[PDB]
Parts: structure tokens; C-alpha cells; sequence
């Protein structure tokens, strides 16, 4: 119940600032941020006020685009796959908790399609 | 009930949120009375369309988009089944809906169709067949709508025919202009009641104009700000408009749809209006939200109308000044706003945590309605003892 | 179901009357229209001599006399309610009299809504066309030539859609009309010029002017003066283009003038009649301007006296005036130069009986023989009375009441009648207790007043003003021998009496009068209070036994096997008469309609409303509750309903129609068994008010094996009384064939087809008649010649065996028709 998302700027873990990481920091992140739908997925879900006393039970790891942008700006990620996986779990931890057809679920799916078309053009290996 | 509304009550009629460059049509088609026709029915729709009422739609499934595209060319009309007899596809009556707006988008490679349609003639469901494509083409018989002459048109004396044209009604709505005028109107119109076995007030109880006047009186008593301008003058359109705005359950709406006479519909609406008390949460069944006195109209289509969410789901929203036992969840948003100029949070029953409706708060400081609520029809239970 | 409908009394009300030279060039005739009957008289010094009476297949709406150039006598133009038009001529060949149709046609529009001020028909003074106004926004013109034998007409569009009255003007070189219409700015008078070549309106001779807001009548003054006279609520005005004259006499302010007639051929004098029986004279004064031209100097009105409430007026000759009335008896009056002791210039000469309107009736046997008698509630206002009809022709005895009778019932033990009456009183000064004239309720032997206090805190807003009219309802006890009012009981203020019944309830050996009322207030629309009162009449004094206050209006009450069945608002309730002489509710049934009509036979209850919603209920004895058996909801206007048999029901519908519903209990599914099937349609032509079981013939003997079963009598607004009886299939088929072959030799006046006349008609749909046999057409079979009989009965087969009696001889059908004629 109410654990903070993965800590920003893991000091022990080494970091490389690659062009793929900068693409993630700007074109993916900002475009996802400025969306009419990405307004719930941008602050750590608060189940106490939204009053959903079980999410943290069904959800093992909580996270949001806010904390992931913070982790992207403060040196955290050694590579990109970590960040893509983190966003994928951010999608999954909603499809699994809510039921098919609902509204949050129908919103995310749109975000996930946007994300996929965005990241299929990630930079060549550098 | 502030003191004035400075909001253009003609704005929540065009549905600006849906789009702007709508492809409009003009051709109006009514087939006939008492014939049998086969017409497609849109799935996923759970509502009863009263004639004259508008219906916005957003469609995503390929079959619905394809059949709407085909229907645009042929006749531009489909069927909206009542679907109210239980919920297991039991249908007896329905309403014909005609499309007058159409546009298509591309989105993420998925075709999206936005359609605004209006209600039309009623029918009865005779036989229903299901097609492999998905469209449940059905055989229906168009119910006839009939007007009746005056009750005295048969017993009236010929010498008093020249006295059947009354002077213009006074415009200063007040005593000695309403009471006296209506008394003289009753005395002069039903003078030939002495030639029959029934009194004058009995015949006035079946007079269309008197019934419309009483309904207008009660509507203005609920909505003081509402003026006698938007309401139609024809009995049929007036009856349909009144029916399409009463916060009632589904059975009463079905029974009003079954009626084929304007006078009978007006009398039934008067009875229902005299009976309505308040509304309660559907799931909790006891939590009371708001009363009929708080119902007010921000649109020229009445206090109640149908809008479409950003995802395709259609909600019938009732505008009220205040709401109780509601908790708001989320941050005020100003996109796909149904009332241009306001923002919408999401409201949910404070007990069962079920969605009742939204709270629309004004952005500009100089707007007389600063906060008004919206309540979904299929989330409230009419609390009539 | 097969039914036979015949008339016993022809309609007596008068809706039109004209004068002229119809029968001969040197004879003065009076023509009177009575719904479907037309009567022709010759005016003599002694009085009126009947000459000819004919029947038409329709209700006469327009009747005018005109003389086209080249004719030696007037022609008659007639238009019926179904828009059948004709031109008729009178021919006398030796001693035989016939009426020839010189032109006929149906002037109807396939699309259009009927106008609000009714049907208007006018004729050009020079006989050049006929102007009709049937629908709003159109004016129909029929050229009057010798070749227009089909009465072909064309329509001219009118930009004014609220025409009140319209007339043709005298002295115009081209056909000119003058009319009054209403627009949002008020009422104006215009004028047009009708062109028969280009078929359109031209600019009129005068200029549009403003008139009084209550102007309703237009009178076309003859040639010497010219112009038109407009009569309003408080003023009379004369327009002649440039000349103008207006007077506002105070005499004509009390009541609205509704009819007029011209006395002098030059327009010097006119007769005016209002809605209260007053008769006025309007005089036109002439002056000469030493140029040979005569101009109108002034106008003046004078009160002549009082007559019956007039529908039409006609000055005959020598000061004799015919007064045609719909609510009372017609009259012949005499105008004297001098006045009597009361200043009245009118003197009654003759009176003609009128039974209409009939609002209630009952069948009794006063002489205790096998022959019944019919007692009806007739007339209205000061012309109301009681009429006793015997089958002795019919012998009618009149008992004037000077009130409006509403209900009537008979109590054999007390040897008296119970009548619900109503009189109009005006609110003068302190209180509204001023009576217009002495009435039966006021002039009674004994009297009593309701002293109930059940509703003392009732609404009663006291919104009363000076001169306001209030209705007072009374219960009158009338002796059955002398027909004198023995007792008059007055109900509470603002109380309306609706129903009356006489019956015995429970184990009580006494007979009671039971009345159901309703408290009515001007500001409320639907009553919320009511009362049921039990009266006992003994020793010559009326006494109240018990009273029960209900929460609605008691529209109907029926005795139900020793119990009282009452209709309160939209609820049917059953009561019991306990040993404490009270009423105790047993069961209630809640419907969705107002139970205006309540009939009972055995254990079945028929419930109906004003919108033709028929509901059938049954009583469950072991359970003590009601159940619904069948229903039939079809929107229309219904006037009355009756129970013919255990499964057949008869009702009167809108547009003067009759219908019969049937219940089929042999249906397989419960849905087919729960619906009523229409099995009879018929266009009667009259507005039925009341149905009742009974007969006027010596049915006590009853002979043996009557061809007809049952007997039902009904009374109409026009004073017509008819009879309905049931038939068998064989007789129905034979009579249908007889009607079909009879409508090929009878010459109808106006050449109207019988099937069109009897077709079930309404403004939505028209359907041919079914299940009804027209008894008048069958009875007309005896009045034709023997060769016509032989032609009619040619190749008809009937009867039991013997090769269907070969071909039916005319004598067989003669005997059959004579047997049928004995039922009334
Ligand atoms: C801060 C966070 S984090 C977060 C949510 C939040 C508020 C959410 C959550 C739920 C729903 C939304 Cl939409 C957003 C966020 N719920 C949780 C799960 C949860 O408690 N579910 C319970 C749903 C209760 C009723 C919800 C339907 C209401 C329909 C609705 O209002 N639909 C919109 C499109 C609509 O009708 N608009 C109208 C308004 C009038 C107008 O003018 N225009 C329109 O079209 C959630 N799941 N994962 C995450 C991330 N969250
Ligand atoms: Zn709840």
C-alpha cells in the first residue's frame, strides 16, 4: 500500500546518455505528456482518494510517466530497454486491474498505440 | 436559481465537440402510415428515441461503419429498437431515426464515423432476423399518428359559427388576462355543451389548448426562468417535446411511446408530472440526489438531451442546479466539452462509488451559471411512493 | 352480428328557412329544412298549408333560392355535409308532384382541412356564380350557366385565412364580394372583384377599413342605398366606399345578435334576433339630394318583443314572421303597429312541436297495460320541458319547466319521477340569488336545501363579480298523473349533479333516490371532491337517508345485483348497503381511463370513456374482486354506449356514425380472446345522446316467432327517435339483397347514391357500411307501384325449400315488409 515508484537517479547503477535516450526524453516523453488522454497516467495513482483499496494488492509495482520522466532526466537508465519495459508495465498494470471495455482501459490503449508507433522509429544503435 | 443566464442556450444543440465541418443533408423522407418495411438497426444502442429528438453517435466497429456508409446512400434512416422489455433482445416497438450529419476520420488506421440523427415515425416490431454481417434487419409496421377534430365540431349550431373566432390572447401574463380570458374562452367555445349530456368542464378536460396551457404552467412553475418561447405550438410536437424531457423510468416512456393520440399523450404526461417526486441512486436505491425543483434548461431542446463521450458511449444528461451526496474524482478537464465554456470533473455516488454524472464549472468569471451538474439517466431511479 | 335500424320519429329541429316563388310564379312559399327533411308550404291569409315533403341522403347545410335569367320561377341550390351539391326544380303535373335535378356534383377537395366558421354558401344577386368557402385559404366559384350540369368549380387562393363572413354586393357592374377577416392587428373589412374569365380576384371598389373587434355579421343592402352593414357586439356600421355611418344602441348590448332577415324589398327595415329570444327591428332612413340619387340619412333599432330562441327568421307577409328554433318550438308571430299593456308588438299565432335536443329518456307503463310510454328531457334554458310520447302517429304531451332538465328516472312505488334540473342565476349586488324568471324549482309545493358540511374548508375562492352567471342544480319530484312539481331540492353551492338512479339495495325493502355529484371550481381543472346522496320520498316529503363523500367526480352509477356500482374519476367501486343504512366499500378497480359510461348485464360491466376506449370487466363472486376480459382502444369521439347481448355492444361514434363491437370467447390464445372485433359500421346522420331498452308497441302479447330479437331506443339532438333490433343471418342476407336491388329503381333527390350516404365517414377514413340494414329504405318498398315491385323482386329466391319458392313473388316480400313494420 502506497509505495513510491522506482527511485529516481539510481546512483549505483551506471548510466549512458545515448541518442536513443534523448529521443525517449524529448519526442516520446513530451508528445505523450501533451495529450488529452494522458491526464490520469501522469501522477502516481492515489488509491486512497480515488478510494480503490486493493490496487496496490493487485499491482505489485506502481509507476507513472511523471516518475519515468524524472528517471529519464536524472541519470537512471543504463540503456533504453529498461525504459520501454517500464512504460509497457505502466500499460499492463491497468489492463490487468480494470476490466475490458471500461474507460481508463480504452484511454490507455490509445496511448499504447501512440507509443508503439513512436518507438518503432528509435535511433540506430549508437 | 440565480437571477439571469447570459449563456447562449442555442450552443448545446449543434454539438460543437463532435466537429465543425459536418456534411449536412436536407432531404426529409416519411414513407406512409400502416405499411410494412425492413430497415437496419444500430447495435450497441440502449435507449428509446422519442420523435423529434436528436442523437449523436461515434462508431468504431468496422461492421457498423460499413453499414452506416451504405445507409447514407440508400435512405439515410435506420431503426432504434426500444430494447426495454427486460434486456434479452425483447423488442415490441421502436423509432425510426434519420441522419442529417456525417463525417469520417482516420485516427490510428481505424475508421471513425461521427453521426447526428433525429427521431421520426414510430413503428411496431413484428419479426426480427439476424444477419451474419451483424445487422439485425427487422420487419416493422409503421404506427399511424392521428389528429382529432374538436369535440364540438359535430354538435355546434350553425348560427354560432361566426362566434368561433376569438380575439388575440393578451400578452400580459397575469390575472384578468389569464383567468378571465380562459373563462370566457371556455364559455364561448363549449356553449353547445347544453345540447349533450356532459358539462362544460368535462369537455374542457379533453381540449388540446387547455392541456397545453396547463402543461406550460407546470413547466414554468418548475423552470421560472424558462419562457413560453421555445415550446412548439402544434399539439403533436408539443407532446413529443414534453415526453422527451420528463425524468421518468423506462416503463412510463414505453407506455408514452405506445400512445397514438396527442390528447391521450398530453393527459398521461399531466398525470406523470403530477406524480413525479424525486430521483435516487440506482444501485444504492435509497440515496436521494436532487429534486425536480432543481431541474433547469441550459439548452433550447429542454432540460434533458443525449450526448456522446469521447469513446462512443451515449449518455442522456439531466441538468440540475445542485446535487447532493456526490464526491468528485480527478482534475477539471476542458476537452470534448458538451457545454462550450465549462470544464467537467467526474462525479460518483458517495456510497456505492458508481458514476452518477459530472459537475461542469465555468472558466470565465463573468458567467452567471458558475457551477451546474449533469446526471446520467441510466444511473438514477425515480423515487415515486 | 346483424342489426336492423329504423326511425320512429322524424327530426323536428329547424336549421334553415327561405322564402320565395318556388311552386308557382304567383305563389309565396316557405321552405323549411329539418336535417334530412325538406318541407314546402304555401303562405295564405289563414296560415301555412303543407304541399310537399321530401327526404335527402344527407344533412342539408346550404339552401338558397335564386332565379336565373330566362326562368319563370326560382331554382333551389342545396349543399350537404358530405359536399354533395345540386340544383332542384319544382314540377306539378296534374296532381302528381316531383322535384327534378337539373345539375349535380360533389364539390370536394382531396387534400384540405375544414374551415372553423363552418360552411358558407352565397349566390350572386344577378345569378352569375355560386361562392362557397369550404376550406381555409380557398374560395370556390361555380359558374352558373346552362351547360354546367356537373357543377364543375375552380378555386381562388385567399391571402386571408380567417374569413368570418362574406356576402355578394348589390349594384356592382362586376361580381363583388365583401368580407370580414381577422389578422394579428385586429378585424378589417375588404372587398374583391371576381373574374370568371381569368379566374382570379381583382381590386375591389372600396378601400380596406377597420371595424369593431367583435364584428361578425355582414348584410348586403339592396340597390336604392347599396353598400354593406356590419353588426358587432356593441355597434352597427354602414360602409359604402366613401360614406360612413355608425350607431351604438344600448339595447343590443345584453346579448349577441345571431340571425337577420330583410322585411322591405328596398332594404328599409330588417329583423334581428339574439341568443335570448329578443326580436329587434333595424330601420334605414333615406334622403334625396335633388339629383335623383338617394342616400342613407341615419340608422335606428327598436325592440319588438320576445319569442323563442331563434335559429332563423323569415318575414312572410302582413306582419307575420316565422321563427325557426333548434332549442325549442317553432312559432308564427304577428307584428302589430300598436303595443299591448307590456309594450310588446309580437303576438303568438301558431306553435310547432320540437322534441330536440333529447338529453335523457326512460320507458314506463303509466296505464299499466302492455304498451309502454317514452318520457324525455327536451329543450334548454327557458324552452326546457318534459315530453310524453305514446304510440296511439305519435301523441305528444308537453310539460313546460322553464329550466334545463338533465336526468330522469321512475319510481313505481311512489308513482312519481325524479328529474335533475338546472337554472341560470345572475350575481346581483351582495349575492347571486336573483332568478331570471320563475321556474319549476322555484314554483314548487314543498322545498328543501342541502345542509351538508362535509366540505366547509373547500377551495371556494369567492372570485365572484357583478353580473356573473351561476348555475343552480335541483332535484324535482314530479307526479305521474298531473305532472306537477311536488317537491324541489336544492344542492349545495358550486355543486354539479351528474348521475341519478332509483333502486333497492341490500335487504332494505325501501326504494331510494341516489344522486352522485361533483364540486366544481373555476380555477381547478379536475374535480377532487364529490358526494353520493340517498333520498327517500314518502308522505309527500323528501328526506335524506345517508351521504358519502368521495375523492372525485361520480360520473355514473348503476345498481349491481343489490349493490351500487359507481365510477369515481378513473376508479370503479362497488358498495354494500349495510343494516345500519350506510355504504361500505367492497372492491375497487383502477383503470387508466375515465369511466364516463357504465352498463351492466348479469355479471359483466362495460366501461367506456369519451375517447372510444371500451373496457369489459367481470365480477368474481367467490373472490369478491373484478377482472378484465377484453378491451378495444381506438381514438375517436364516442357519445353513448349500450349492451345488446352477452357478447355484442353498440355505441355512437364521431361524425354521426354507429358501430358494434363483439367478444369472441372461442379464441385459442389468450391474446385473441382478449380483443374486441368490429362487426358493424353505419352512418346514421344524427348525434345520439341516450340509449335505452324498451318498445312502444303491445309487446305484452308478443305473438309467436318474431323475426327480430331485442329492442333498443335512442334519442338524438335533432329530436329524432330511432329503434335498433337484432336479426338472423338469413334475414340479413335477404334484406341486404333487397337493399341492393332497391337502390336501382328509387330516384333520390339530388341523385345521391345510397352507399355513399350510409358509408362510415370520418375525416381520417371512409369505409362502407356493414352489419346494418337501413329500415327506411326497406319500408319505402311499400310506397312504390306494382310494376316497380315486380321489377325489384325479379329473380329473387328465398324461403324454405320448394326450390326456394321458385322466384319470390312481390306478395311474399310485401308480407315480409309489413311484418317488419309492426315493430315500431
Ligand atoms: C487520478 C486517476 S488514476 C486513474 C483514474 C483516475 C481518476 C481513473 C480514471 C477513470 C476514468 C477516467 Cl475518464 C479517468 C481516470 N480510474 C482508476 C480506476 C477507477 O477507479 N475506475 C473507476 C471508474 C469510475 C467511473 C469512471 C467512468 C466515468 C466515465 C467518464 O466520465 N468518461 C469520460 C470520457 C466522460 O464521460 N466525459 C464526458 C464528460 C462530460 C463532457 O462534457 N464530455 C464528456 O465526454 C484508474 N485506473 N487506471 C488509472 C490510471 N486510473
Ligand atoms: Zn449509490
Amino acid at each position: 500500500m502506497n509505495p513510491p515508484p522506482p527511485e529516481t537517479s539510481n546512483p549505483n547503477k551506471p548510466k549512458r546518455q545515448t541518442n536513443q535516450l534523448q529521443y525517449l526524453l524529448r519526442v516520446v516523453l513530451k508528445t505523450l505528456w501533451k495529450h488529452q488522454f494522458a491526464w490520469p497516467f501522469q501522477q502516481p495513482v492515489d488509491a486512497v482518494k480515488l478510494n480503490l483499496p486493493d490496487y496496490y494488492k493487485i499491482i505489485k509495482t506502481p509507476m507513472d510517466m511523471g516518475t519515468i520522466k524524472k528517471r529519464l532526466e536524472n541519470n537512471y537508465y543504463w540503456n533504453a530497454q529498461e525504459c520501454i519495459q517500464d512504460f509497457n508495465t505502466m500499460f499492463t498494470n491497468c489492463y490487468i486491474y480494470n476490466k475490458p471495455g471500461d474507460d481508463i482501459v480504452l484511454m490507455a490503449e490509445a496511448l499504447e498505440k501512440l507509443f508503439l508507433q513512436k518507438i518503432n522509429e528509435l535511433p540506430t544503435e549508437e | 436559481k440565480p437571477n439571469i443566464i447570459n449563456f447562449d442556450t442555442s450552443l448545446p444543440t449543434s454539438h460543437t465537440y463532435l466537429g465543425a465541418d459536418m456534411e449536412e443533408f436536407h432531404g426529409r423522407t416519411l414513407h406512409d402510415d400502416d405499411s410494412c418495411q425492413v430497415i437496419p438497426v444500430l447495435p450497441q444502442v440502449m435507449m428509446i428515441l422519442i420523435p423529434g429528438q436528436t442523437l449523436p453517435l461515434q462508431l468504431f466497429h468496422p461492421q457498423e461503419v460499413s453499414m452506416v456508409r451504405n445507409l447514407i446512400q440508400k435512405d439515410r434512416t435506420f431503426a432504434v429498437l426500444a430494447y426495454s422489455n427486460v434486456q434479452e433482445r425483447e423488442a415490441q416497438f421502436g423509432t425510426t431515426a434519420e441522419i442529417y450529419a456525417y463525417r469520417e476520420e482516420q485516427d490510428f488506421g481505424i475508421e471513425i464515423v461521427k453521426v447526428k440523427a433525429i427521431g421520426r415515425q414510430r413503428f411496431k416490431v413484428l419479426e426480427l432476423r439476424t444477419q451474419s454481417d451483424g445487422i439485425q434487419q427487422a420487419k416493422v409496421q409503421i404506427l399511424p399518428e392521428c389528429v382529432l377534430p374538436s369535440t364540438m365540431s359535430a354538435v355546434q349550431l350553425e348560427s354560432l359559427n361566426k362566434c368561433q373566432i376569438f380575439p388575440s390572447k393578451p400578452v400580459s401574463r397575469e390575472d384578468q388576462c389569464s383567468y378571465k380570458w380562459w373563462q370566457k374562452y371556455q364559455k364561448r367555445k363549449f356553449h353547445c355543451a347544453n345540447l349533450t349530456s356532459w358539462p362544460r368542464w368535462l369537455y374542457s378536460l379533453y381540449d388540446a389548448e387547455t392541456l397545453m396551457d396547463r402543461i406550460k404552467k407546470q413547466l414554468r412553475e418548475w423552470d421560472e426562468n424558462l419562457k413560453d418561447d421555445s415550446l412548439p405550438s402544434n399539439p403533436i410536437d408539443f407532446s413529443y417535446r414534453v415526453a422527451a424531457c420528463l425524468p421518468i423510468d423506462d416503463v412510463l416512456r414505453i407506455q408514452l411511446l405506445k400512445i397514438g393520440s396527442a390528447i391521450q399523450r398530453l393527459r398521461c404526461e399531466l398525470d406523470i408530472m403530477n406524480k413525479c417526486t424525486s430521483l435516487c441512486c440506482k444501485q444504492c436505491q435509497e440515496t436521494e440526489i436532487t429534486t425536480k425543483n432543481e431541474i433547469f434548461s441550459l439548452s433550447l431542446c429542454g432540460p434533458m438531451a443525449a450526448y456522446v463521450n469521447p469513446h462512443g458511449y451515449v449518455h442522456e444528461t439531466l441538468t440540475v442546479y445542485k446535487a447532493c451526496n456526490l464526491n468528485l474524482i480527478g482534475r477539471p478537464s476542458t476537452e470534448h466539452s458538451w457545454f462550450p465554456g465549462y470544464a467537467w470533473t467526474v462525479a460518483q455516488c458517495k456510497i456505492c462509488a458508481s458514476h452518477i454524472g459530472w459537475k461542469f464549472t465555468a472558466t470565465k468569471k463573468d458567467m452567471s451559471p458558475q457551477k451546474f451538474w449533469g446526471l446520467t439517466r441510466s444511473a438514477l431511479l425515480p423515487t415515486i411512493p | 352480428s346483424y342489426n336492423y335500424v329504423v326511425t320512429a320519429q322524424k327530426p323536428t329541429a329547424v336549421n334553415g328557412c327561405v322564402t320565395g316563388h318556388f311552386t308557382s310564379a304567383e305563389d309565396l312559399n316557405l321552405l323549411i329544412a329539418k336535417n334530412t327533411r325538406l318541407e314546402i308550404y304555401v303562405v295564405t291569409a289563414e296560415g301555412l298549408r303543407p304541399v310537399k315533403e321530401v327526404g335527402m341522403y344527407g344533412k342539408i347545410a346550404v339552401m338558397e333560392l335564386f332565379r336565373p335569367k330566362g326562368e319563370s320561377k326560382d331554382l333551389l341550390f342545396i349543399l350537404t355535409a358530405k359536399y354533395n351539391a345540386c340544383i332542384l326544380e319544382y314540377k306539378q303535373s296534374g296532381e302528381s308532384i316531383d322535384i327534378i335535378t337539373r345539375a349535380h356534383g360533389n364539390v370536394q377537395d382531396r387534400i384540405g382541412r375544414p374551415s372553423e366558421t363552418g360552411i358558407i354558401g352565397i349566390i350572386d344577386p344577378e345569378c352569375r356564380m355560386i361562392g362557397l368557402r369550404l376550406y381555409d385559404g380557398l374560395f370556390k366559384v361555380i359558374p352558373l350557366d346552362r351547360d354546367n350540369k356537373e357543377l364543375k368549380a375552380f378555386n381562388i387562393r385567399l391571402e386571408e385565412l380567417h374569413v368570418i363572413d362574406v356576402k355578394f354586393l348589390y349594384g356592382c357592374q362586376a361580381p363583388t364580394i365583401c368580407f370580414v377577416y381577422q389578422d394579428p392587428q385586429g378585424r378589417h373589412v375588404k372587398t374583391y372583384e371576381v373574374s370568371l374569365r381569368e379566374k382570379e380576384f381583382n381590386k375591389g371598389p372600396w378601400k380596406q377599413e377597420n371595424v369593431e373587434a367583435e364584428a361578425s355579421m355582414v348584410i348586403a343592402v339592396p340597390e336604392p342605398f347599396g353598400g354593406a352593414i356590419i353588426i358587432g357586439q356593441e355597434s352597427i356600421t354602414y360602409h359604402n366606399g366613401d360614406k360612413y355611418l355608425a350607431i351604438a344602441p344600448p339595447i343590443i348590448k345584453q346579448s349577441t345578435i345571431v340571425c337577420h332577415n330583410r322585411v322591405d324589398p328596398n332594404g328599409s327595415r330588417y329583423l334581428l334576433g339574439d341568443m335570448e329570444g329578443r326580436l329587434f327591428m333595424l330601420l334605414l332612413e333615406k334622403e334625396e339630394q335633388m339629383d335623383g340619387t338617394v342616400t342613407l340619412k341615419d340608422l335606428r333599432v327598436e325592440l319588438l318583443g320576445e319569442t323563442s330562441i331563434a335559429e332563423c327568421l323569415t318575414y312572410l307577409d302582413n306582419g307575420v314572421v316565422f321563427v325557426g328554433s333548434r332549442l325549442g318550438d317553432s312559432q308564427l308571430v304577428k307584428l302589430n303597429v300598436d303595443s299591448n299593456e307590456q309594450g310588446s308588438y309580437v303576438v303568438a299565432m301558431e306553435t310547432f312541436t320540437n322534441l330536440g335536443p333529447i338529453v335523457d329518456m326512460c320507458v314506463v307503463d303509466l296505464e299499466r297495460q302492455g304498451q309502454g310510454q317514452l318520457v324525455t328531457c327536451s329543450g334548454a334554458f327557458k324552452e326546457g320541458s318534459l315530453r310524453i310520447i305514446r304510440n296511439g302517429k305519435l301523441h305528444i304531451r308537453t310539460v313546460p319547466l322553464y329550466e334545463s332538465p338533465r336526468k330522469i328516472c321512475y319510481q313505481e312505488v311512489s308513482q312519481c319521477f325524479g328529474v335533475l334540473s338546472s337554472r341560470i342565476e345572475v350575481q346581483d349586488t351582495s349575492g347571486g340569488t336573483t332568478a331570471l324568471r320563475p321556474s319549476a324549482s322555484t314554483q314548487a309545493l314543498s322545498s328543501s336545501v342541502s345542509s351538508s358540511k362535509l366540505f366547509s374548508s373547500s377551495t371556494a375562492p369567492h372570485e365572484t363579480s357583478f353580473g356573473e352567471e351561476v348555475e343552480v342544480h335541483n332535484l324535482l319530484i314530479i307526479d305521474q298523473h298531473t305532472f306537477e312539481v311536488l317537491h324541489a331540492h336544492q344542492f349545495l353551492q358550486n355543486e354539479y349533479a351528474l348521475s341519478l338512479v332509483s333502486c333497492k339495495l341490500g335487504k332494505d325493502p325501501n326504494t331510494y333516490f341516489i344522486v352522485g355529484t361533483a364540486m366544481v371550481y373555476p380555477e381547478e381543472a379536475e374535480p377532487k371532491q364529490g358526494r353520493i346522496v340517498v333520498f327517500q320520498y314518502s308522505d309527500g316529503k323528501l328526506q335524506t337517508v345517508a351521504e358519502k363523500e368521495v375523492k372525485g367526480a361520480v360520473y355514473s352509477m348503476v345498481e349491481f345485483n343489490g349493490k351500487l356500482l359507481a365510477s369515481i374519476n378513473s376508479t370503479v367501486r362497488l358498495y354494500e348497503w349495510t343494516t345500519e343504512k350506510e355504504l361500505r366499500t367492497e372492491c375497487n378497480h383502477y383503470n387508466n381511463i375515465m369511466a364516463l359510461y357504465l352498463k351492466t348485464k348479469g355479471d359483466f360491466i362495460l366501461v367506456g370513456d369519451l375517447m372510444r376506449s371500451v373496457l369489459l370487466l367481470a365480477y368474481k363472486p367467490m373472490e369478491g374482486n373484478f377482472e378484465e376480459i377484453a378491451r378495444d382502444f381506438n381514438p375517436n369521439w364516442m357519445s353513448a354506449v349500450e349492451i345488446l347481448d352477452d357478447d355484442n355492444f353498440l355505441g355512437a361514434e364521431n361524425a354521426f356514425n354507429l358501430f358494434v363491437c363483439q367478444k369472441d370467447s372461442a379464441a385459442t390464445t389468450d391474446e385473441e380472446r382478449q380483443h374486441l372485433q368490429e362487426v358493424g359500421l353505419f352512418h346514421l346522420g344524427e348525434f345520439v345522446n341516450v340509449f335505452c331498452h324498451g318498445s312502444l308497441v303491445m309487446q305484452n302479447l308478443g305473438e309467436t316467432s318474431t323475426p327480430t330479437q331485442g329492442s333498443v331506443l335512442f334519442g338524438t339532438v335533432n329530436g329524432m327517435i330511432g329503434l335498433v333490433t337484432s336479426l338472423s343471418e338469413s334475414w340479413y342476407n335477404l334484406l341486404l339483397d333487397m337493399q341492393n336491388r332497391l337502390n336501382k329503381v328509387i330516384k333520390s333527390v339530388g341523385k345521391i347514391e345510397h352507399s355513399f350516404w350510409r358509408s362510415f365517414h370520418t375525416e381520417r377514413k371512409t369505409e362502407p357500411a356493414t352489419g346494418f340494414i337501413d329500415g327506411d329504405l326497406i319500408e319505402s318498398f311499400l310506397d312504390i307501384s306494382r310494376p316497380k315491385m315486380q321489377e325489384v323482386v325479379a329473380n329473387l329466391q328465398y324461403d324454405d325449400g320448394s326450390g326456394m319458392k321458385r322466384e319470390a313473388t312481390a306478395d311474399d316480400l310485401i308480407k315480409v315488409v309489413e311484418e317488419l313494420t309492426r315493430i315500431h
